[PDB]
RNA sequence: GGCUAGUCUCUGCAUGGAACGACCGGACCCGAAGUCCAGUGGACAGGGUUUCGAGUGCUUGCAAGGUCCUUGGGACCCGAAAGGUGG
RNA sequence: GUGAAUGGGUGCGGACAGGCAUGCUUCUUUGCCACGACAGGAGGCUGUGUAACAGCAGUUCUCCCCGUCUUCUGAGCAUGUU
RNA sequence: UUGAACAAUGGAUCCUACGUGGACCAUGACUGGUAAGCAGUGCUGGUGAUGCGGGGUGCUCCGAGAGCAGACUUACAGAUCCCGAGUGCUGGCUCAUACUCAGAUCCCACAAAGGAUGUUGCUUACUAGUGCGCAGCUCCGAAAAUGGAUGGUGCCCAAGUCAGUGUGUCUCCCUUACAGUCUGCCAUCGAUGU
RNA sequence: AUUGCUCAGGCAGAACAGAAAUCUCCCAGGGAGGAGAAGGCCAAAGGUGCUGCUGAUGCUGCGACUCUCAGUACGAGUCCGAAACGUGCAAUCGUGGCCUAACGAUCCUUUGGUCAAGUGUGCGAAUUCUGGAUAUCGAAGCCAGAGGUGUCAGAAAAAUUACCACAGGGAUAACUGGCUUGUGGCUGCCAAGCGUUCAAAGCGACGUCGCUUUUUGAUCCUUCGAUGUCGGCUCUUCCUAGCUUCCCACCCGCAGCCGAGUGG
RNA sequence: GCGUACGGCCAUACUACCGGGAAUACACCUGAACCCGUUCGAUUUCAGAAGUUAAGCCUGGUCAGGCCCAGUUAGUACUGAGGUGGGCGACCACUUGGGAACACUGGGUGCUGUACGCUU
């Protein structure tokens, strides 16, 4: 026997959990690209195609606009390995090249009403095989209604949303879980 | 209960007998979501003009 | 010990030294602390105010907050399997400027003055290693070393 | 009936299974608790901060201040240099 | 335990907002109103069959109450209600004794 | 030693020397400014040597 | 100082000693494997050039030289090396439990570790 | 984008931490100066705080299925001495 | 009155270290004007290379001195430079 | 001199389903108790959860840790026979008439004060002899109930006991664990090219 | 809080007055005092006299923390910001006690505040009772205290069962057995004495080393889905710590007798 | 070679006893109209300068007491790790590291910063 160190297990994810055969085709294409072009962009896109669906979150035309707002990205292609949905709050879009896994009808209309293009990842692989002039943006995994509840509300400093199953009080003063440990009146309030 | 549901175990607030909610129903929107609600033909023919 | 007071089991701990009683002198009050400074949290029993807890008795922390008469210090405390960054608000009578970085700062200033003026040899501070071969003329004649006879009297002197 | 209540036996083992580390060591610590005068002064200082371009031209002006003296004396020294070099030759 | 009859302390009242004279009176508990909401609920719950419904207290460990003191500002007549520690006897100090 | 007396004396000498450091810190700051000037000069001399040998 | 104060405290589990030049050579040429690429690879001149060319080390003779006479790059050579696996020695150990001075087989065998390595290769 | 096997600038997603001269609602303090009108004198407004929120800062949603679970249910299976209603 | 062994806290640097110049503040200071006005002299000086210091390069040079004008408080946070 | 050494497939950010919450053992670190296979603690490791070699047998001692095989080598510990490995080699010491046969590897399976002109050594005072002593073995002290237990046999210049020796070298220093080394296969986790 | 002073105790001295009244001088590191238990701390003082005061809740739905700790609360305490104050020439110090103990959740009640009123020498400045309003009617609400849970993270609470029952438990007693043997029982060593003289013929004090399980303890290891719990009778066997018989053993304070002790 | 004011470290500086002290001082010192305070101008406050180093302060001495330092105690005590070491234990020795304390011996008996002076 031997006093072992930890036997290596690779943390990284190397198989698409997606059940869509066309997502699997894209994983095949970008395995090829991350091997025989070997750019950081191609390796990143391969990672993100592997990612489960929680971790390739939806992203808005507002995020596309915020990414491309700088004059440096006049010809760049905004790449999101995600479903792209439209921010109704965004009114005037610039002509933008945007590659994604899916564009909502609204996002596609908003991007093609400004003269932009809605690219699929195979089109991106044939246009920029090295992913040059491609602005990768992800999408935010906080702000989830689960992430807000993560932790404990009764822990001082943790501002976790208490788990309320289906009970949405109508009187916000006589709400559920708002009295003892929520006001110093009731002998203590959870610290901030 | 202390750790996962602080505000349990108490009673706070004015209790309202026969709480009507239809006279309190009030869905709100924002100014950011207004110009989406105008056919942009109007939004274009009214841009600098007075109407 | 069936009494966990704020000063339990501190008879020997919070005792002053032999012929060392009295409140602290003006060198304790003319010290200067800045944020980030390293400080030994060392309780002074002559001042009963602003004292830290006995669990920060020989702990070196770093200053995070400076109040008029006291100073805030961040000391690491192993709880059971974590380390927590305890924040103490301790008056400056119960804390000393820590020389834990004195040798390091001396060495850094030395090396930087070396590489700025062109004199010195930039300490690297290796351990004490094996020695080389010498020929060691050494007039001195060796003394016979060996065991000696046992004498019960010379052992059990009375 | 009568138990053997307290023990600290396997506790170091359990506590050392994973490395005993501080959670946030590089993270900044909150400003809450910092002295109020220093917090107010940080706020007001940052409010008064000039911009990098104004600062650049301020530093430029400060450098240009003592230039007529410096350039003149330096060119005088540079003129007297070759005499020094030719004297150092004779050594 | 003695306590003065008056005491200069800060009156947090709009007219004063400063130190005032503050005459001192002990705090007597008032008669429980029979028409308070909890008393009405307790009556509605007590009436009927079933015996006693809320738990009465029997244990009675304390031998002393905390002393509550109403300091009334001589100017505002605003009452600040303070407390002192657990003391068996208590009387406002007749400062001659 | 490790006596309380020895340790307190070492701390008092530390505070003395920190005070003297702060007392001669302006002079030291002038000297250090001149030293950075000489370091600038050394760096630029090295740069000129490289650019002339290339 | 640093290494000896550790060797002392772990001595009841180790022997150590000062190997001879030929013992070092036999070890290197019969038992040495590279700790490289997170693998245990058999030493070759090309693998030595790849893993240590940075230090002007190209052959196994360089490793043997630094090891025997420490040289500047002893650290890099020793790190490049994988801890030697040695068989259970022929002849055997007198007694694991005592010290070498107590007739046993622990602690410092200043020169009698050549006699041990020779049995273990 | 320059540049060079030294290596500089611009972009800055996600995540974590800090901040806010930011803002929304609540709570304080000094005030209520100032502007205004669908005018019963009413509506906001200013400056300060060791302030709180399950707050916002380019909405992270909905639905279905599946896995491991939770609580109510007989509740993994069997198991009381008992209590009750009617005969 | 001393005081081990074994122990415990902290520190041991970037190629983020260290130094330098400047800014802001309602905080601190007597410490502002001033992000101002004025200013002479001496000099084989400075750096790379060396115990032979030869040689080679000249960058708002070195020193009196980070000068004088009553002479310029720190701290925190930033802007640049190396 | 990138300014201590050594190591390091690692650091950061989270989520989440369970079992457990009777413990016990060992050690001048101890406390209560006369003590206990007693009760309560401390550090660490074990048992529980763990098989394998040895201790005859034994959950905890000593060695070592366990995929299936082949070869070699060893650990602890062993070699009269049972039982693999020398009735080894080299100096001693001890002879025990019992029912505890003298004695016979840790834990451990007991022994004390006291005594001996048995015997072997040594110190020491006295002028070869006489005194004190001190160590090794041996004897007495040494009594329980089914017949019995260095494990059995038995052993006596031992097969008891104390040392030394077996050296890459030895007339005889050899034995062998699931441990070490090499090899093949199985499975796992990876790396690389695909 | 300022400020002055120095304590316990002691030498010496002064009418009554003495050991001990009061006064004076010298000595006194604290042997005093600081409410109390103990510990730490403290001398032109975290002591004490005098005096002045009320900082004994630092305006709030007001902060960061520390002990406890799950890094929860209560509690206790440290450190700040700034209103208004005490003291002081001032720096400062002061939001209780020199420090370590001195205490308390939801719900309910109660009081104060909010509100409402009043002032407002002109303006405001606002919680609710729901079809719209009024009412120092009443009630509710929010905020701060208080009324208590001492089993002190907080049910409202008497016995008995030998008439008994159930689920379990060898986590746990009563019987055997196991470990230990304090106690009990049995032997050792030494030798102060007794023994007519004589330490041992026979004892053996003061001391002290052991053995057994054989009394009672101590424990709680096996057994509570049961090992039939005392004594006696019957019947067998074993031990020796030997009572008789045997060696007519050896020894005596053994002449014989009767005996004492020791050995097999 | 010193004085005074303010100090830092707080006995190598203290305690006792015996001596000496140039100058500047410091100090004792003289009085009570005022400021002020007392049972008492003792302290204290005010106002002074006739006298004195007598004391305070400084300084020299002491195999003084104390304190400090070095040696030495002493590789002694103790101790981390290890053994199928010894021992019935009590405990001891060994291997590998760490390593005091009292006592004893002897020596010593403040250093110094800022400012203003004396000594010139
Ligand atoms: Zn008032």
């Amino acid at each position: 026997g031997i006093d072992k160190p930890k036997q290596y297990k690779n943390k990284d994810k190397r198989h698409p959990t997606a059940t869509n055969p066309y997502i699997r085709v894209l994983v095949k294409i970008y395995r090829f690209l991350a091997r025989r072009v070997a750019t950081p962009f191609n390796k990143a896109v391969l990672k993100r195609l592997m990612k489960s669906r929680m971790w390739r979150p939806r992203i808005s035309t507002s995020r596309i606009k915020l990414a491309m707002r700088k004059p440096d990205k006049k010809d760049h292609i905004c790449v999101c390995v995600s479903h792209v949905i439209h921010d109704d709050r965004v009114l005037g879009l610039k002509p933008l090249k945007v590659c994604a896994l899916k564009f909502s009808k609204g996002a596609r209309a908003a991007i093609e009403s400004a003269g932009g293009q809605c690219l699929t990842f195979d089109q991106l692989a044939m246009i920029t095989p090295k992913g040059s002039k491609c602005v990768l943006i992800r999408g935010k995994v906080t702000r989830r209604k689960q992430y807000k509840s993560f932790g404990a509300p009764g822990v001082p400093g943790s501002h976790a949303v208490p788990k309320l199953g289906n009970r949405k009080s109508a009187l916000r003063g006589r709400r559920h879980e708002n009295a003892r440990g929520r006001r110093k009146s009731r002998a203590f309030k959870v610290k901030a | 209960m202390d750790k996962y549901h602080p505000g349990y175990f108490g009673k706070v607030g004015i209790r309202r007998f026969h709480y009507r909610l239809n006279p309190r129903f009030c869905p709100t929107t924002s100014i950011s979501r207004l110009l989406r609600l105008v056919p942009k033909e109007q939004l274009e023919a009214c841009k600098g003009k007075e109407e | 010990p069936h009494s966990w007071g704020k000063k339990a089991r501190t008879r020997d701990l919070f005792s002053k030294g032999f012929r060392c009683h009295g409140r602290p002198s003006l060198s304790t009050y003319l010290a200067v602390f800045k944020i980030g400074d390293y400080v030994d949290v060392v309780t002074d029993p002559s001042v009963q105010k602003g004292q830290p807890s006995k669990v920060f008795q020989g702990k070196t922390g770093t200053v995070w907050n400076v109040t008029p008469r006291a100073v805030g210090v961040l000391v690491n405390k192993r709880v059971r399997g974590r380390i927590v960054r305890k924040k103490i608000s301790v008056r400056t009578e119960h804390v000393r400027k820590s020389r834990c970085q004195q040798d390091f700062k001396e060495r850094v200033r030395h090396n930087e003055l070396v590489k700025r003026t062109g004199v010195g040899k930039k300490i690297k501070r290796q351990p004490v290693g094996p020695r080389e071969g010498q020929l060691l003329k050494l007039r001195k004649k060796p003394i016979p070393l060996g065991a000696k006879k046992f004498v019960f009297s010379e052992v059990y002197n009375f | 009936a009568k138990s053997k209540n307290h023990t600290n036996h396997n506790q170091n083992y359990k506590d050392h299974r994973h490395p005993i580390r501080l959670k946030g060591r590089r993270n900044q610590i909150s400003s809450k608790g910092l002295e109020q005068k220093l917090k107010k002064n940080r706020k007001k200082s940052r409010k008064g901060f000039l911009t990098p371009d104004v600062q650049k031209e301020i530093r430029e002006k400060r450098s240009k201040k003592g230039e007529a003296r410096r350039l003149k004396s330096y060119e005088k020294f540079k003129a007297k240099l070759p005499i020094w070099k030719a004297k150092h030759k004779a050594a | 335990v003695q306590y003065p009859k008056t005491r200069k302390t800060f009156c947090k009242g709009e007219p004063c907002k400063k130190h005032q004279t503050h005459k001192v009176v002990q705090y007597k508990v008032g008669k429980a109103s029979v028409v308070a909401q909890g008393k009405r609920r307790y009556d509605m719950k007590q009436k009927g069959f079933g015996g006693q419904t809320k738990p009465v207290f029997h244990k009675k460990a304390k031998t002393t109450k905390k002393i509550t003191l109403k300091l009334q500002c001589t100017s505002c007549k605003l009452i600040k209600q303070i407390k002192i520690k657990r003391c068996k006897h208590f009387e406002l100090a007749d400062r001659k004794g | 030693n490790n006596c309380f007396r020895r340790v307190y004396h070492s701390n008092w000498e530390y505070l003395l020397s920190l005070e003297k450091e702060a007392d001669a810190e302006p002079k030291q700051k002038a000297l250090r400014y001149k030293q950075e000037k000489k370091q600038q000069f050394r760096e630029k001399g090295l740069k000129l040597a490289a650019a002339k040998t290339a | 100082a640093a290494t000896v104060n550790m060797l002392r405290v772990v001595s009841p589990w180790i022997t150590w000693g000062y190997p001879s030049h030929q013992v070092v050579r036999n070890l290197m040429y019969k038992r040495a494997f590279a700790h490289f690429a997170h693998k245990r690879l058999p030493i070759t001149n090309q693998l030595i050039e790849k893993a240590l060319g940075k230090y002007k080390i190209i052959c196994m003779e360089d490793l043997i030289y630094q090891l025997y006479t420490c040289g500047p790059r002893f650290r890099e050579v020793s790190k490049f090396l994988w801890p030697f696996k040695l068989s259970a020695p022929r002849g055997g150990l007198k007694s694991k439990k005592k010290h070498f001075i107590e007739g046993g087989d622990s602690g410092n065998r200043e020169i009698y570790i050549n006699q041990l390595i020779r049995k273990m290769i």
